[PDB]
């Protein structure tokens, strides 16, 4: 995957609308990210790091 | 729809017994109820195929028609109206994030052909003045969401219109739809007329006295409706 596909997906993921890529939707634990990317940070870190922004939303 | 035109006749002979002096108390033609379109509500490329994009601008075309009842080429409004709940089909083959956000632009259309149902079969002679203003002062509210999806239009001519951008101008006419067919939908279900239909509309306007957002709705269809009583 790409981070251009993460921008346009996590920009859902602020409304709250389940993403492509995202799939979780805070039903255990919170918002995750799973890929092939295997970027460390961009992929996990930086996606994580703004969806709570989203969980926020959720609550 | 075949059920109502019973109840129409039942109330109409109530009030000719009770009233002999003023004689031949009005009725509309059959048309009037049996003609679908005068009521609100009534080549395709495979969509799987396209970029995501370009998916947007079609949806987005699709719900522009939605929201003024007619039905859209990748969204169907479904026909059985059962009970008085609308639904709504979308394609199945979308992107799940558009799907849903479209699940959720959706319940304007539903709380519109209601409203517009509500306005137009409670709009006949036999149920009443105060059952007629109602309608009749929900049905400008009704034309001024059309202005507002005229606008609309125009800015998605000029491309300059998304998903997004969307679900953000349609909240403030949402909450409007939404109480006027949660109010549409308990004057039908009691029965209600005359008074028993300006009661509902005072316990309404209590339940949201610090919203005002609602409540001046609310106030304004109260005001209106309650010229004939």
């Amino acid at each position: 995957i790409t981070e251009a596909a993460l921008v346009r997906d996590i920009l859902y993921v602020f409304q709250g609308i389940d993403g492509k890529n995202i799939k979780m939707n805070n039903t255990e634990n919170c918002y995750k990210v799973e890929g092939k990317a295997n970027l460390s940070r961009s992929l996990r870190d930086t996606a994580v790091r703004l969806s709570e922004l989203g969980w926020l939303h959720n609550k | 729809l075949q059920q109502s035109l019973e109840l129409k006749r039942k109330m109409l002979r109530d009030k000719q017994n009770k009233k002999n002096s003023g004689q031949h108390l009005p009725i509309f033609p059959a048309w009037v109820y049996e003609r679908p379109a005068l009521i609100g509500d009534f080549t395709a490329l495979p969509i799987g195929t396209l970029p995501l994009a370009s998916q947007e601008s079609a949806v987005v075309e699709d719900l522009l028609y939605v929201l003024v009842g007619v039905d859209g080429r990748y969204v169907s409004a479904q026909p059985l109206a059962g009970r008085q709940s609308r639904t709504f089909l979308v394609d199945p083959n979308l992107d799940l994030s558009i799907r849903e956000l479209v699940h959720r632009i959706l319940p304007v259309a539903a709380s519109y052909s209601a409203v517009t149902r509500f306005i137009e079969e409670k709009s006949s002679f036999e149920y009443g003045q105060v059952n007629h203003a109602l309608a009749a002062a929900m049905r400008t509210l009704v034309k001024e969401h059309l202005i507002l999806v005229s606008q609309l239009e125009q800015l998605h001519r000029q491309g300059l219109l998304s998903l997004q951008k969307l679900w953000f101008y349609i909240q403030p006419a949402m909450r409007t739809m939404d109480i006027l067919a949660s109010l549409a939908t308990s004057v039908d279900k009691g029965e209600c007329l005359g008074g028993s239909t300006l009661s509902l509309l005072h316990d309404r306007s209590f339940s949201y006295t610090g919203d005002s957002q609602a409540q001046e709705l609310c106030l304004y269809l109260t005001k209106a409706a309650s010229a004939p009583y």
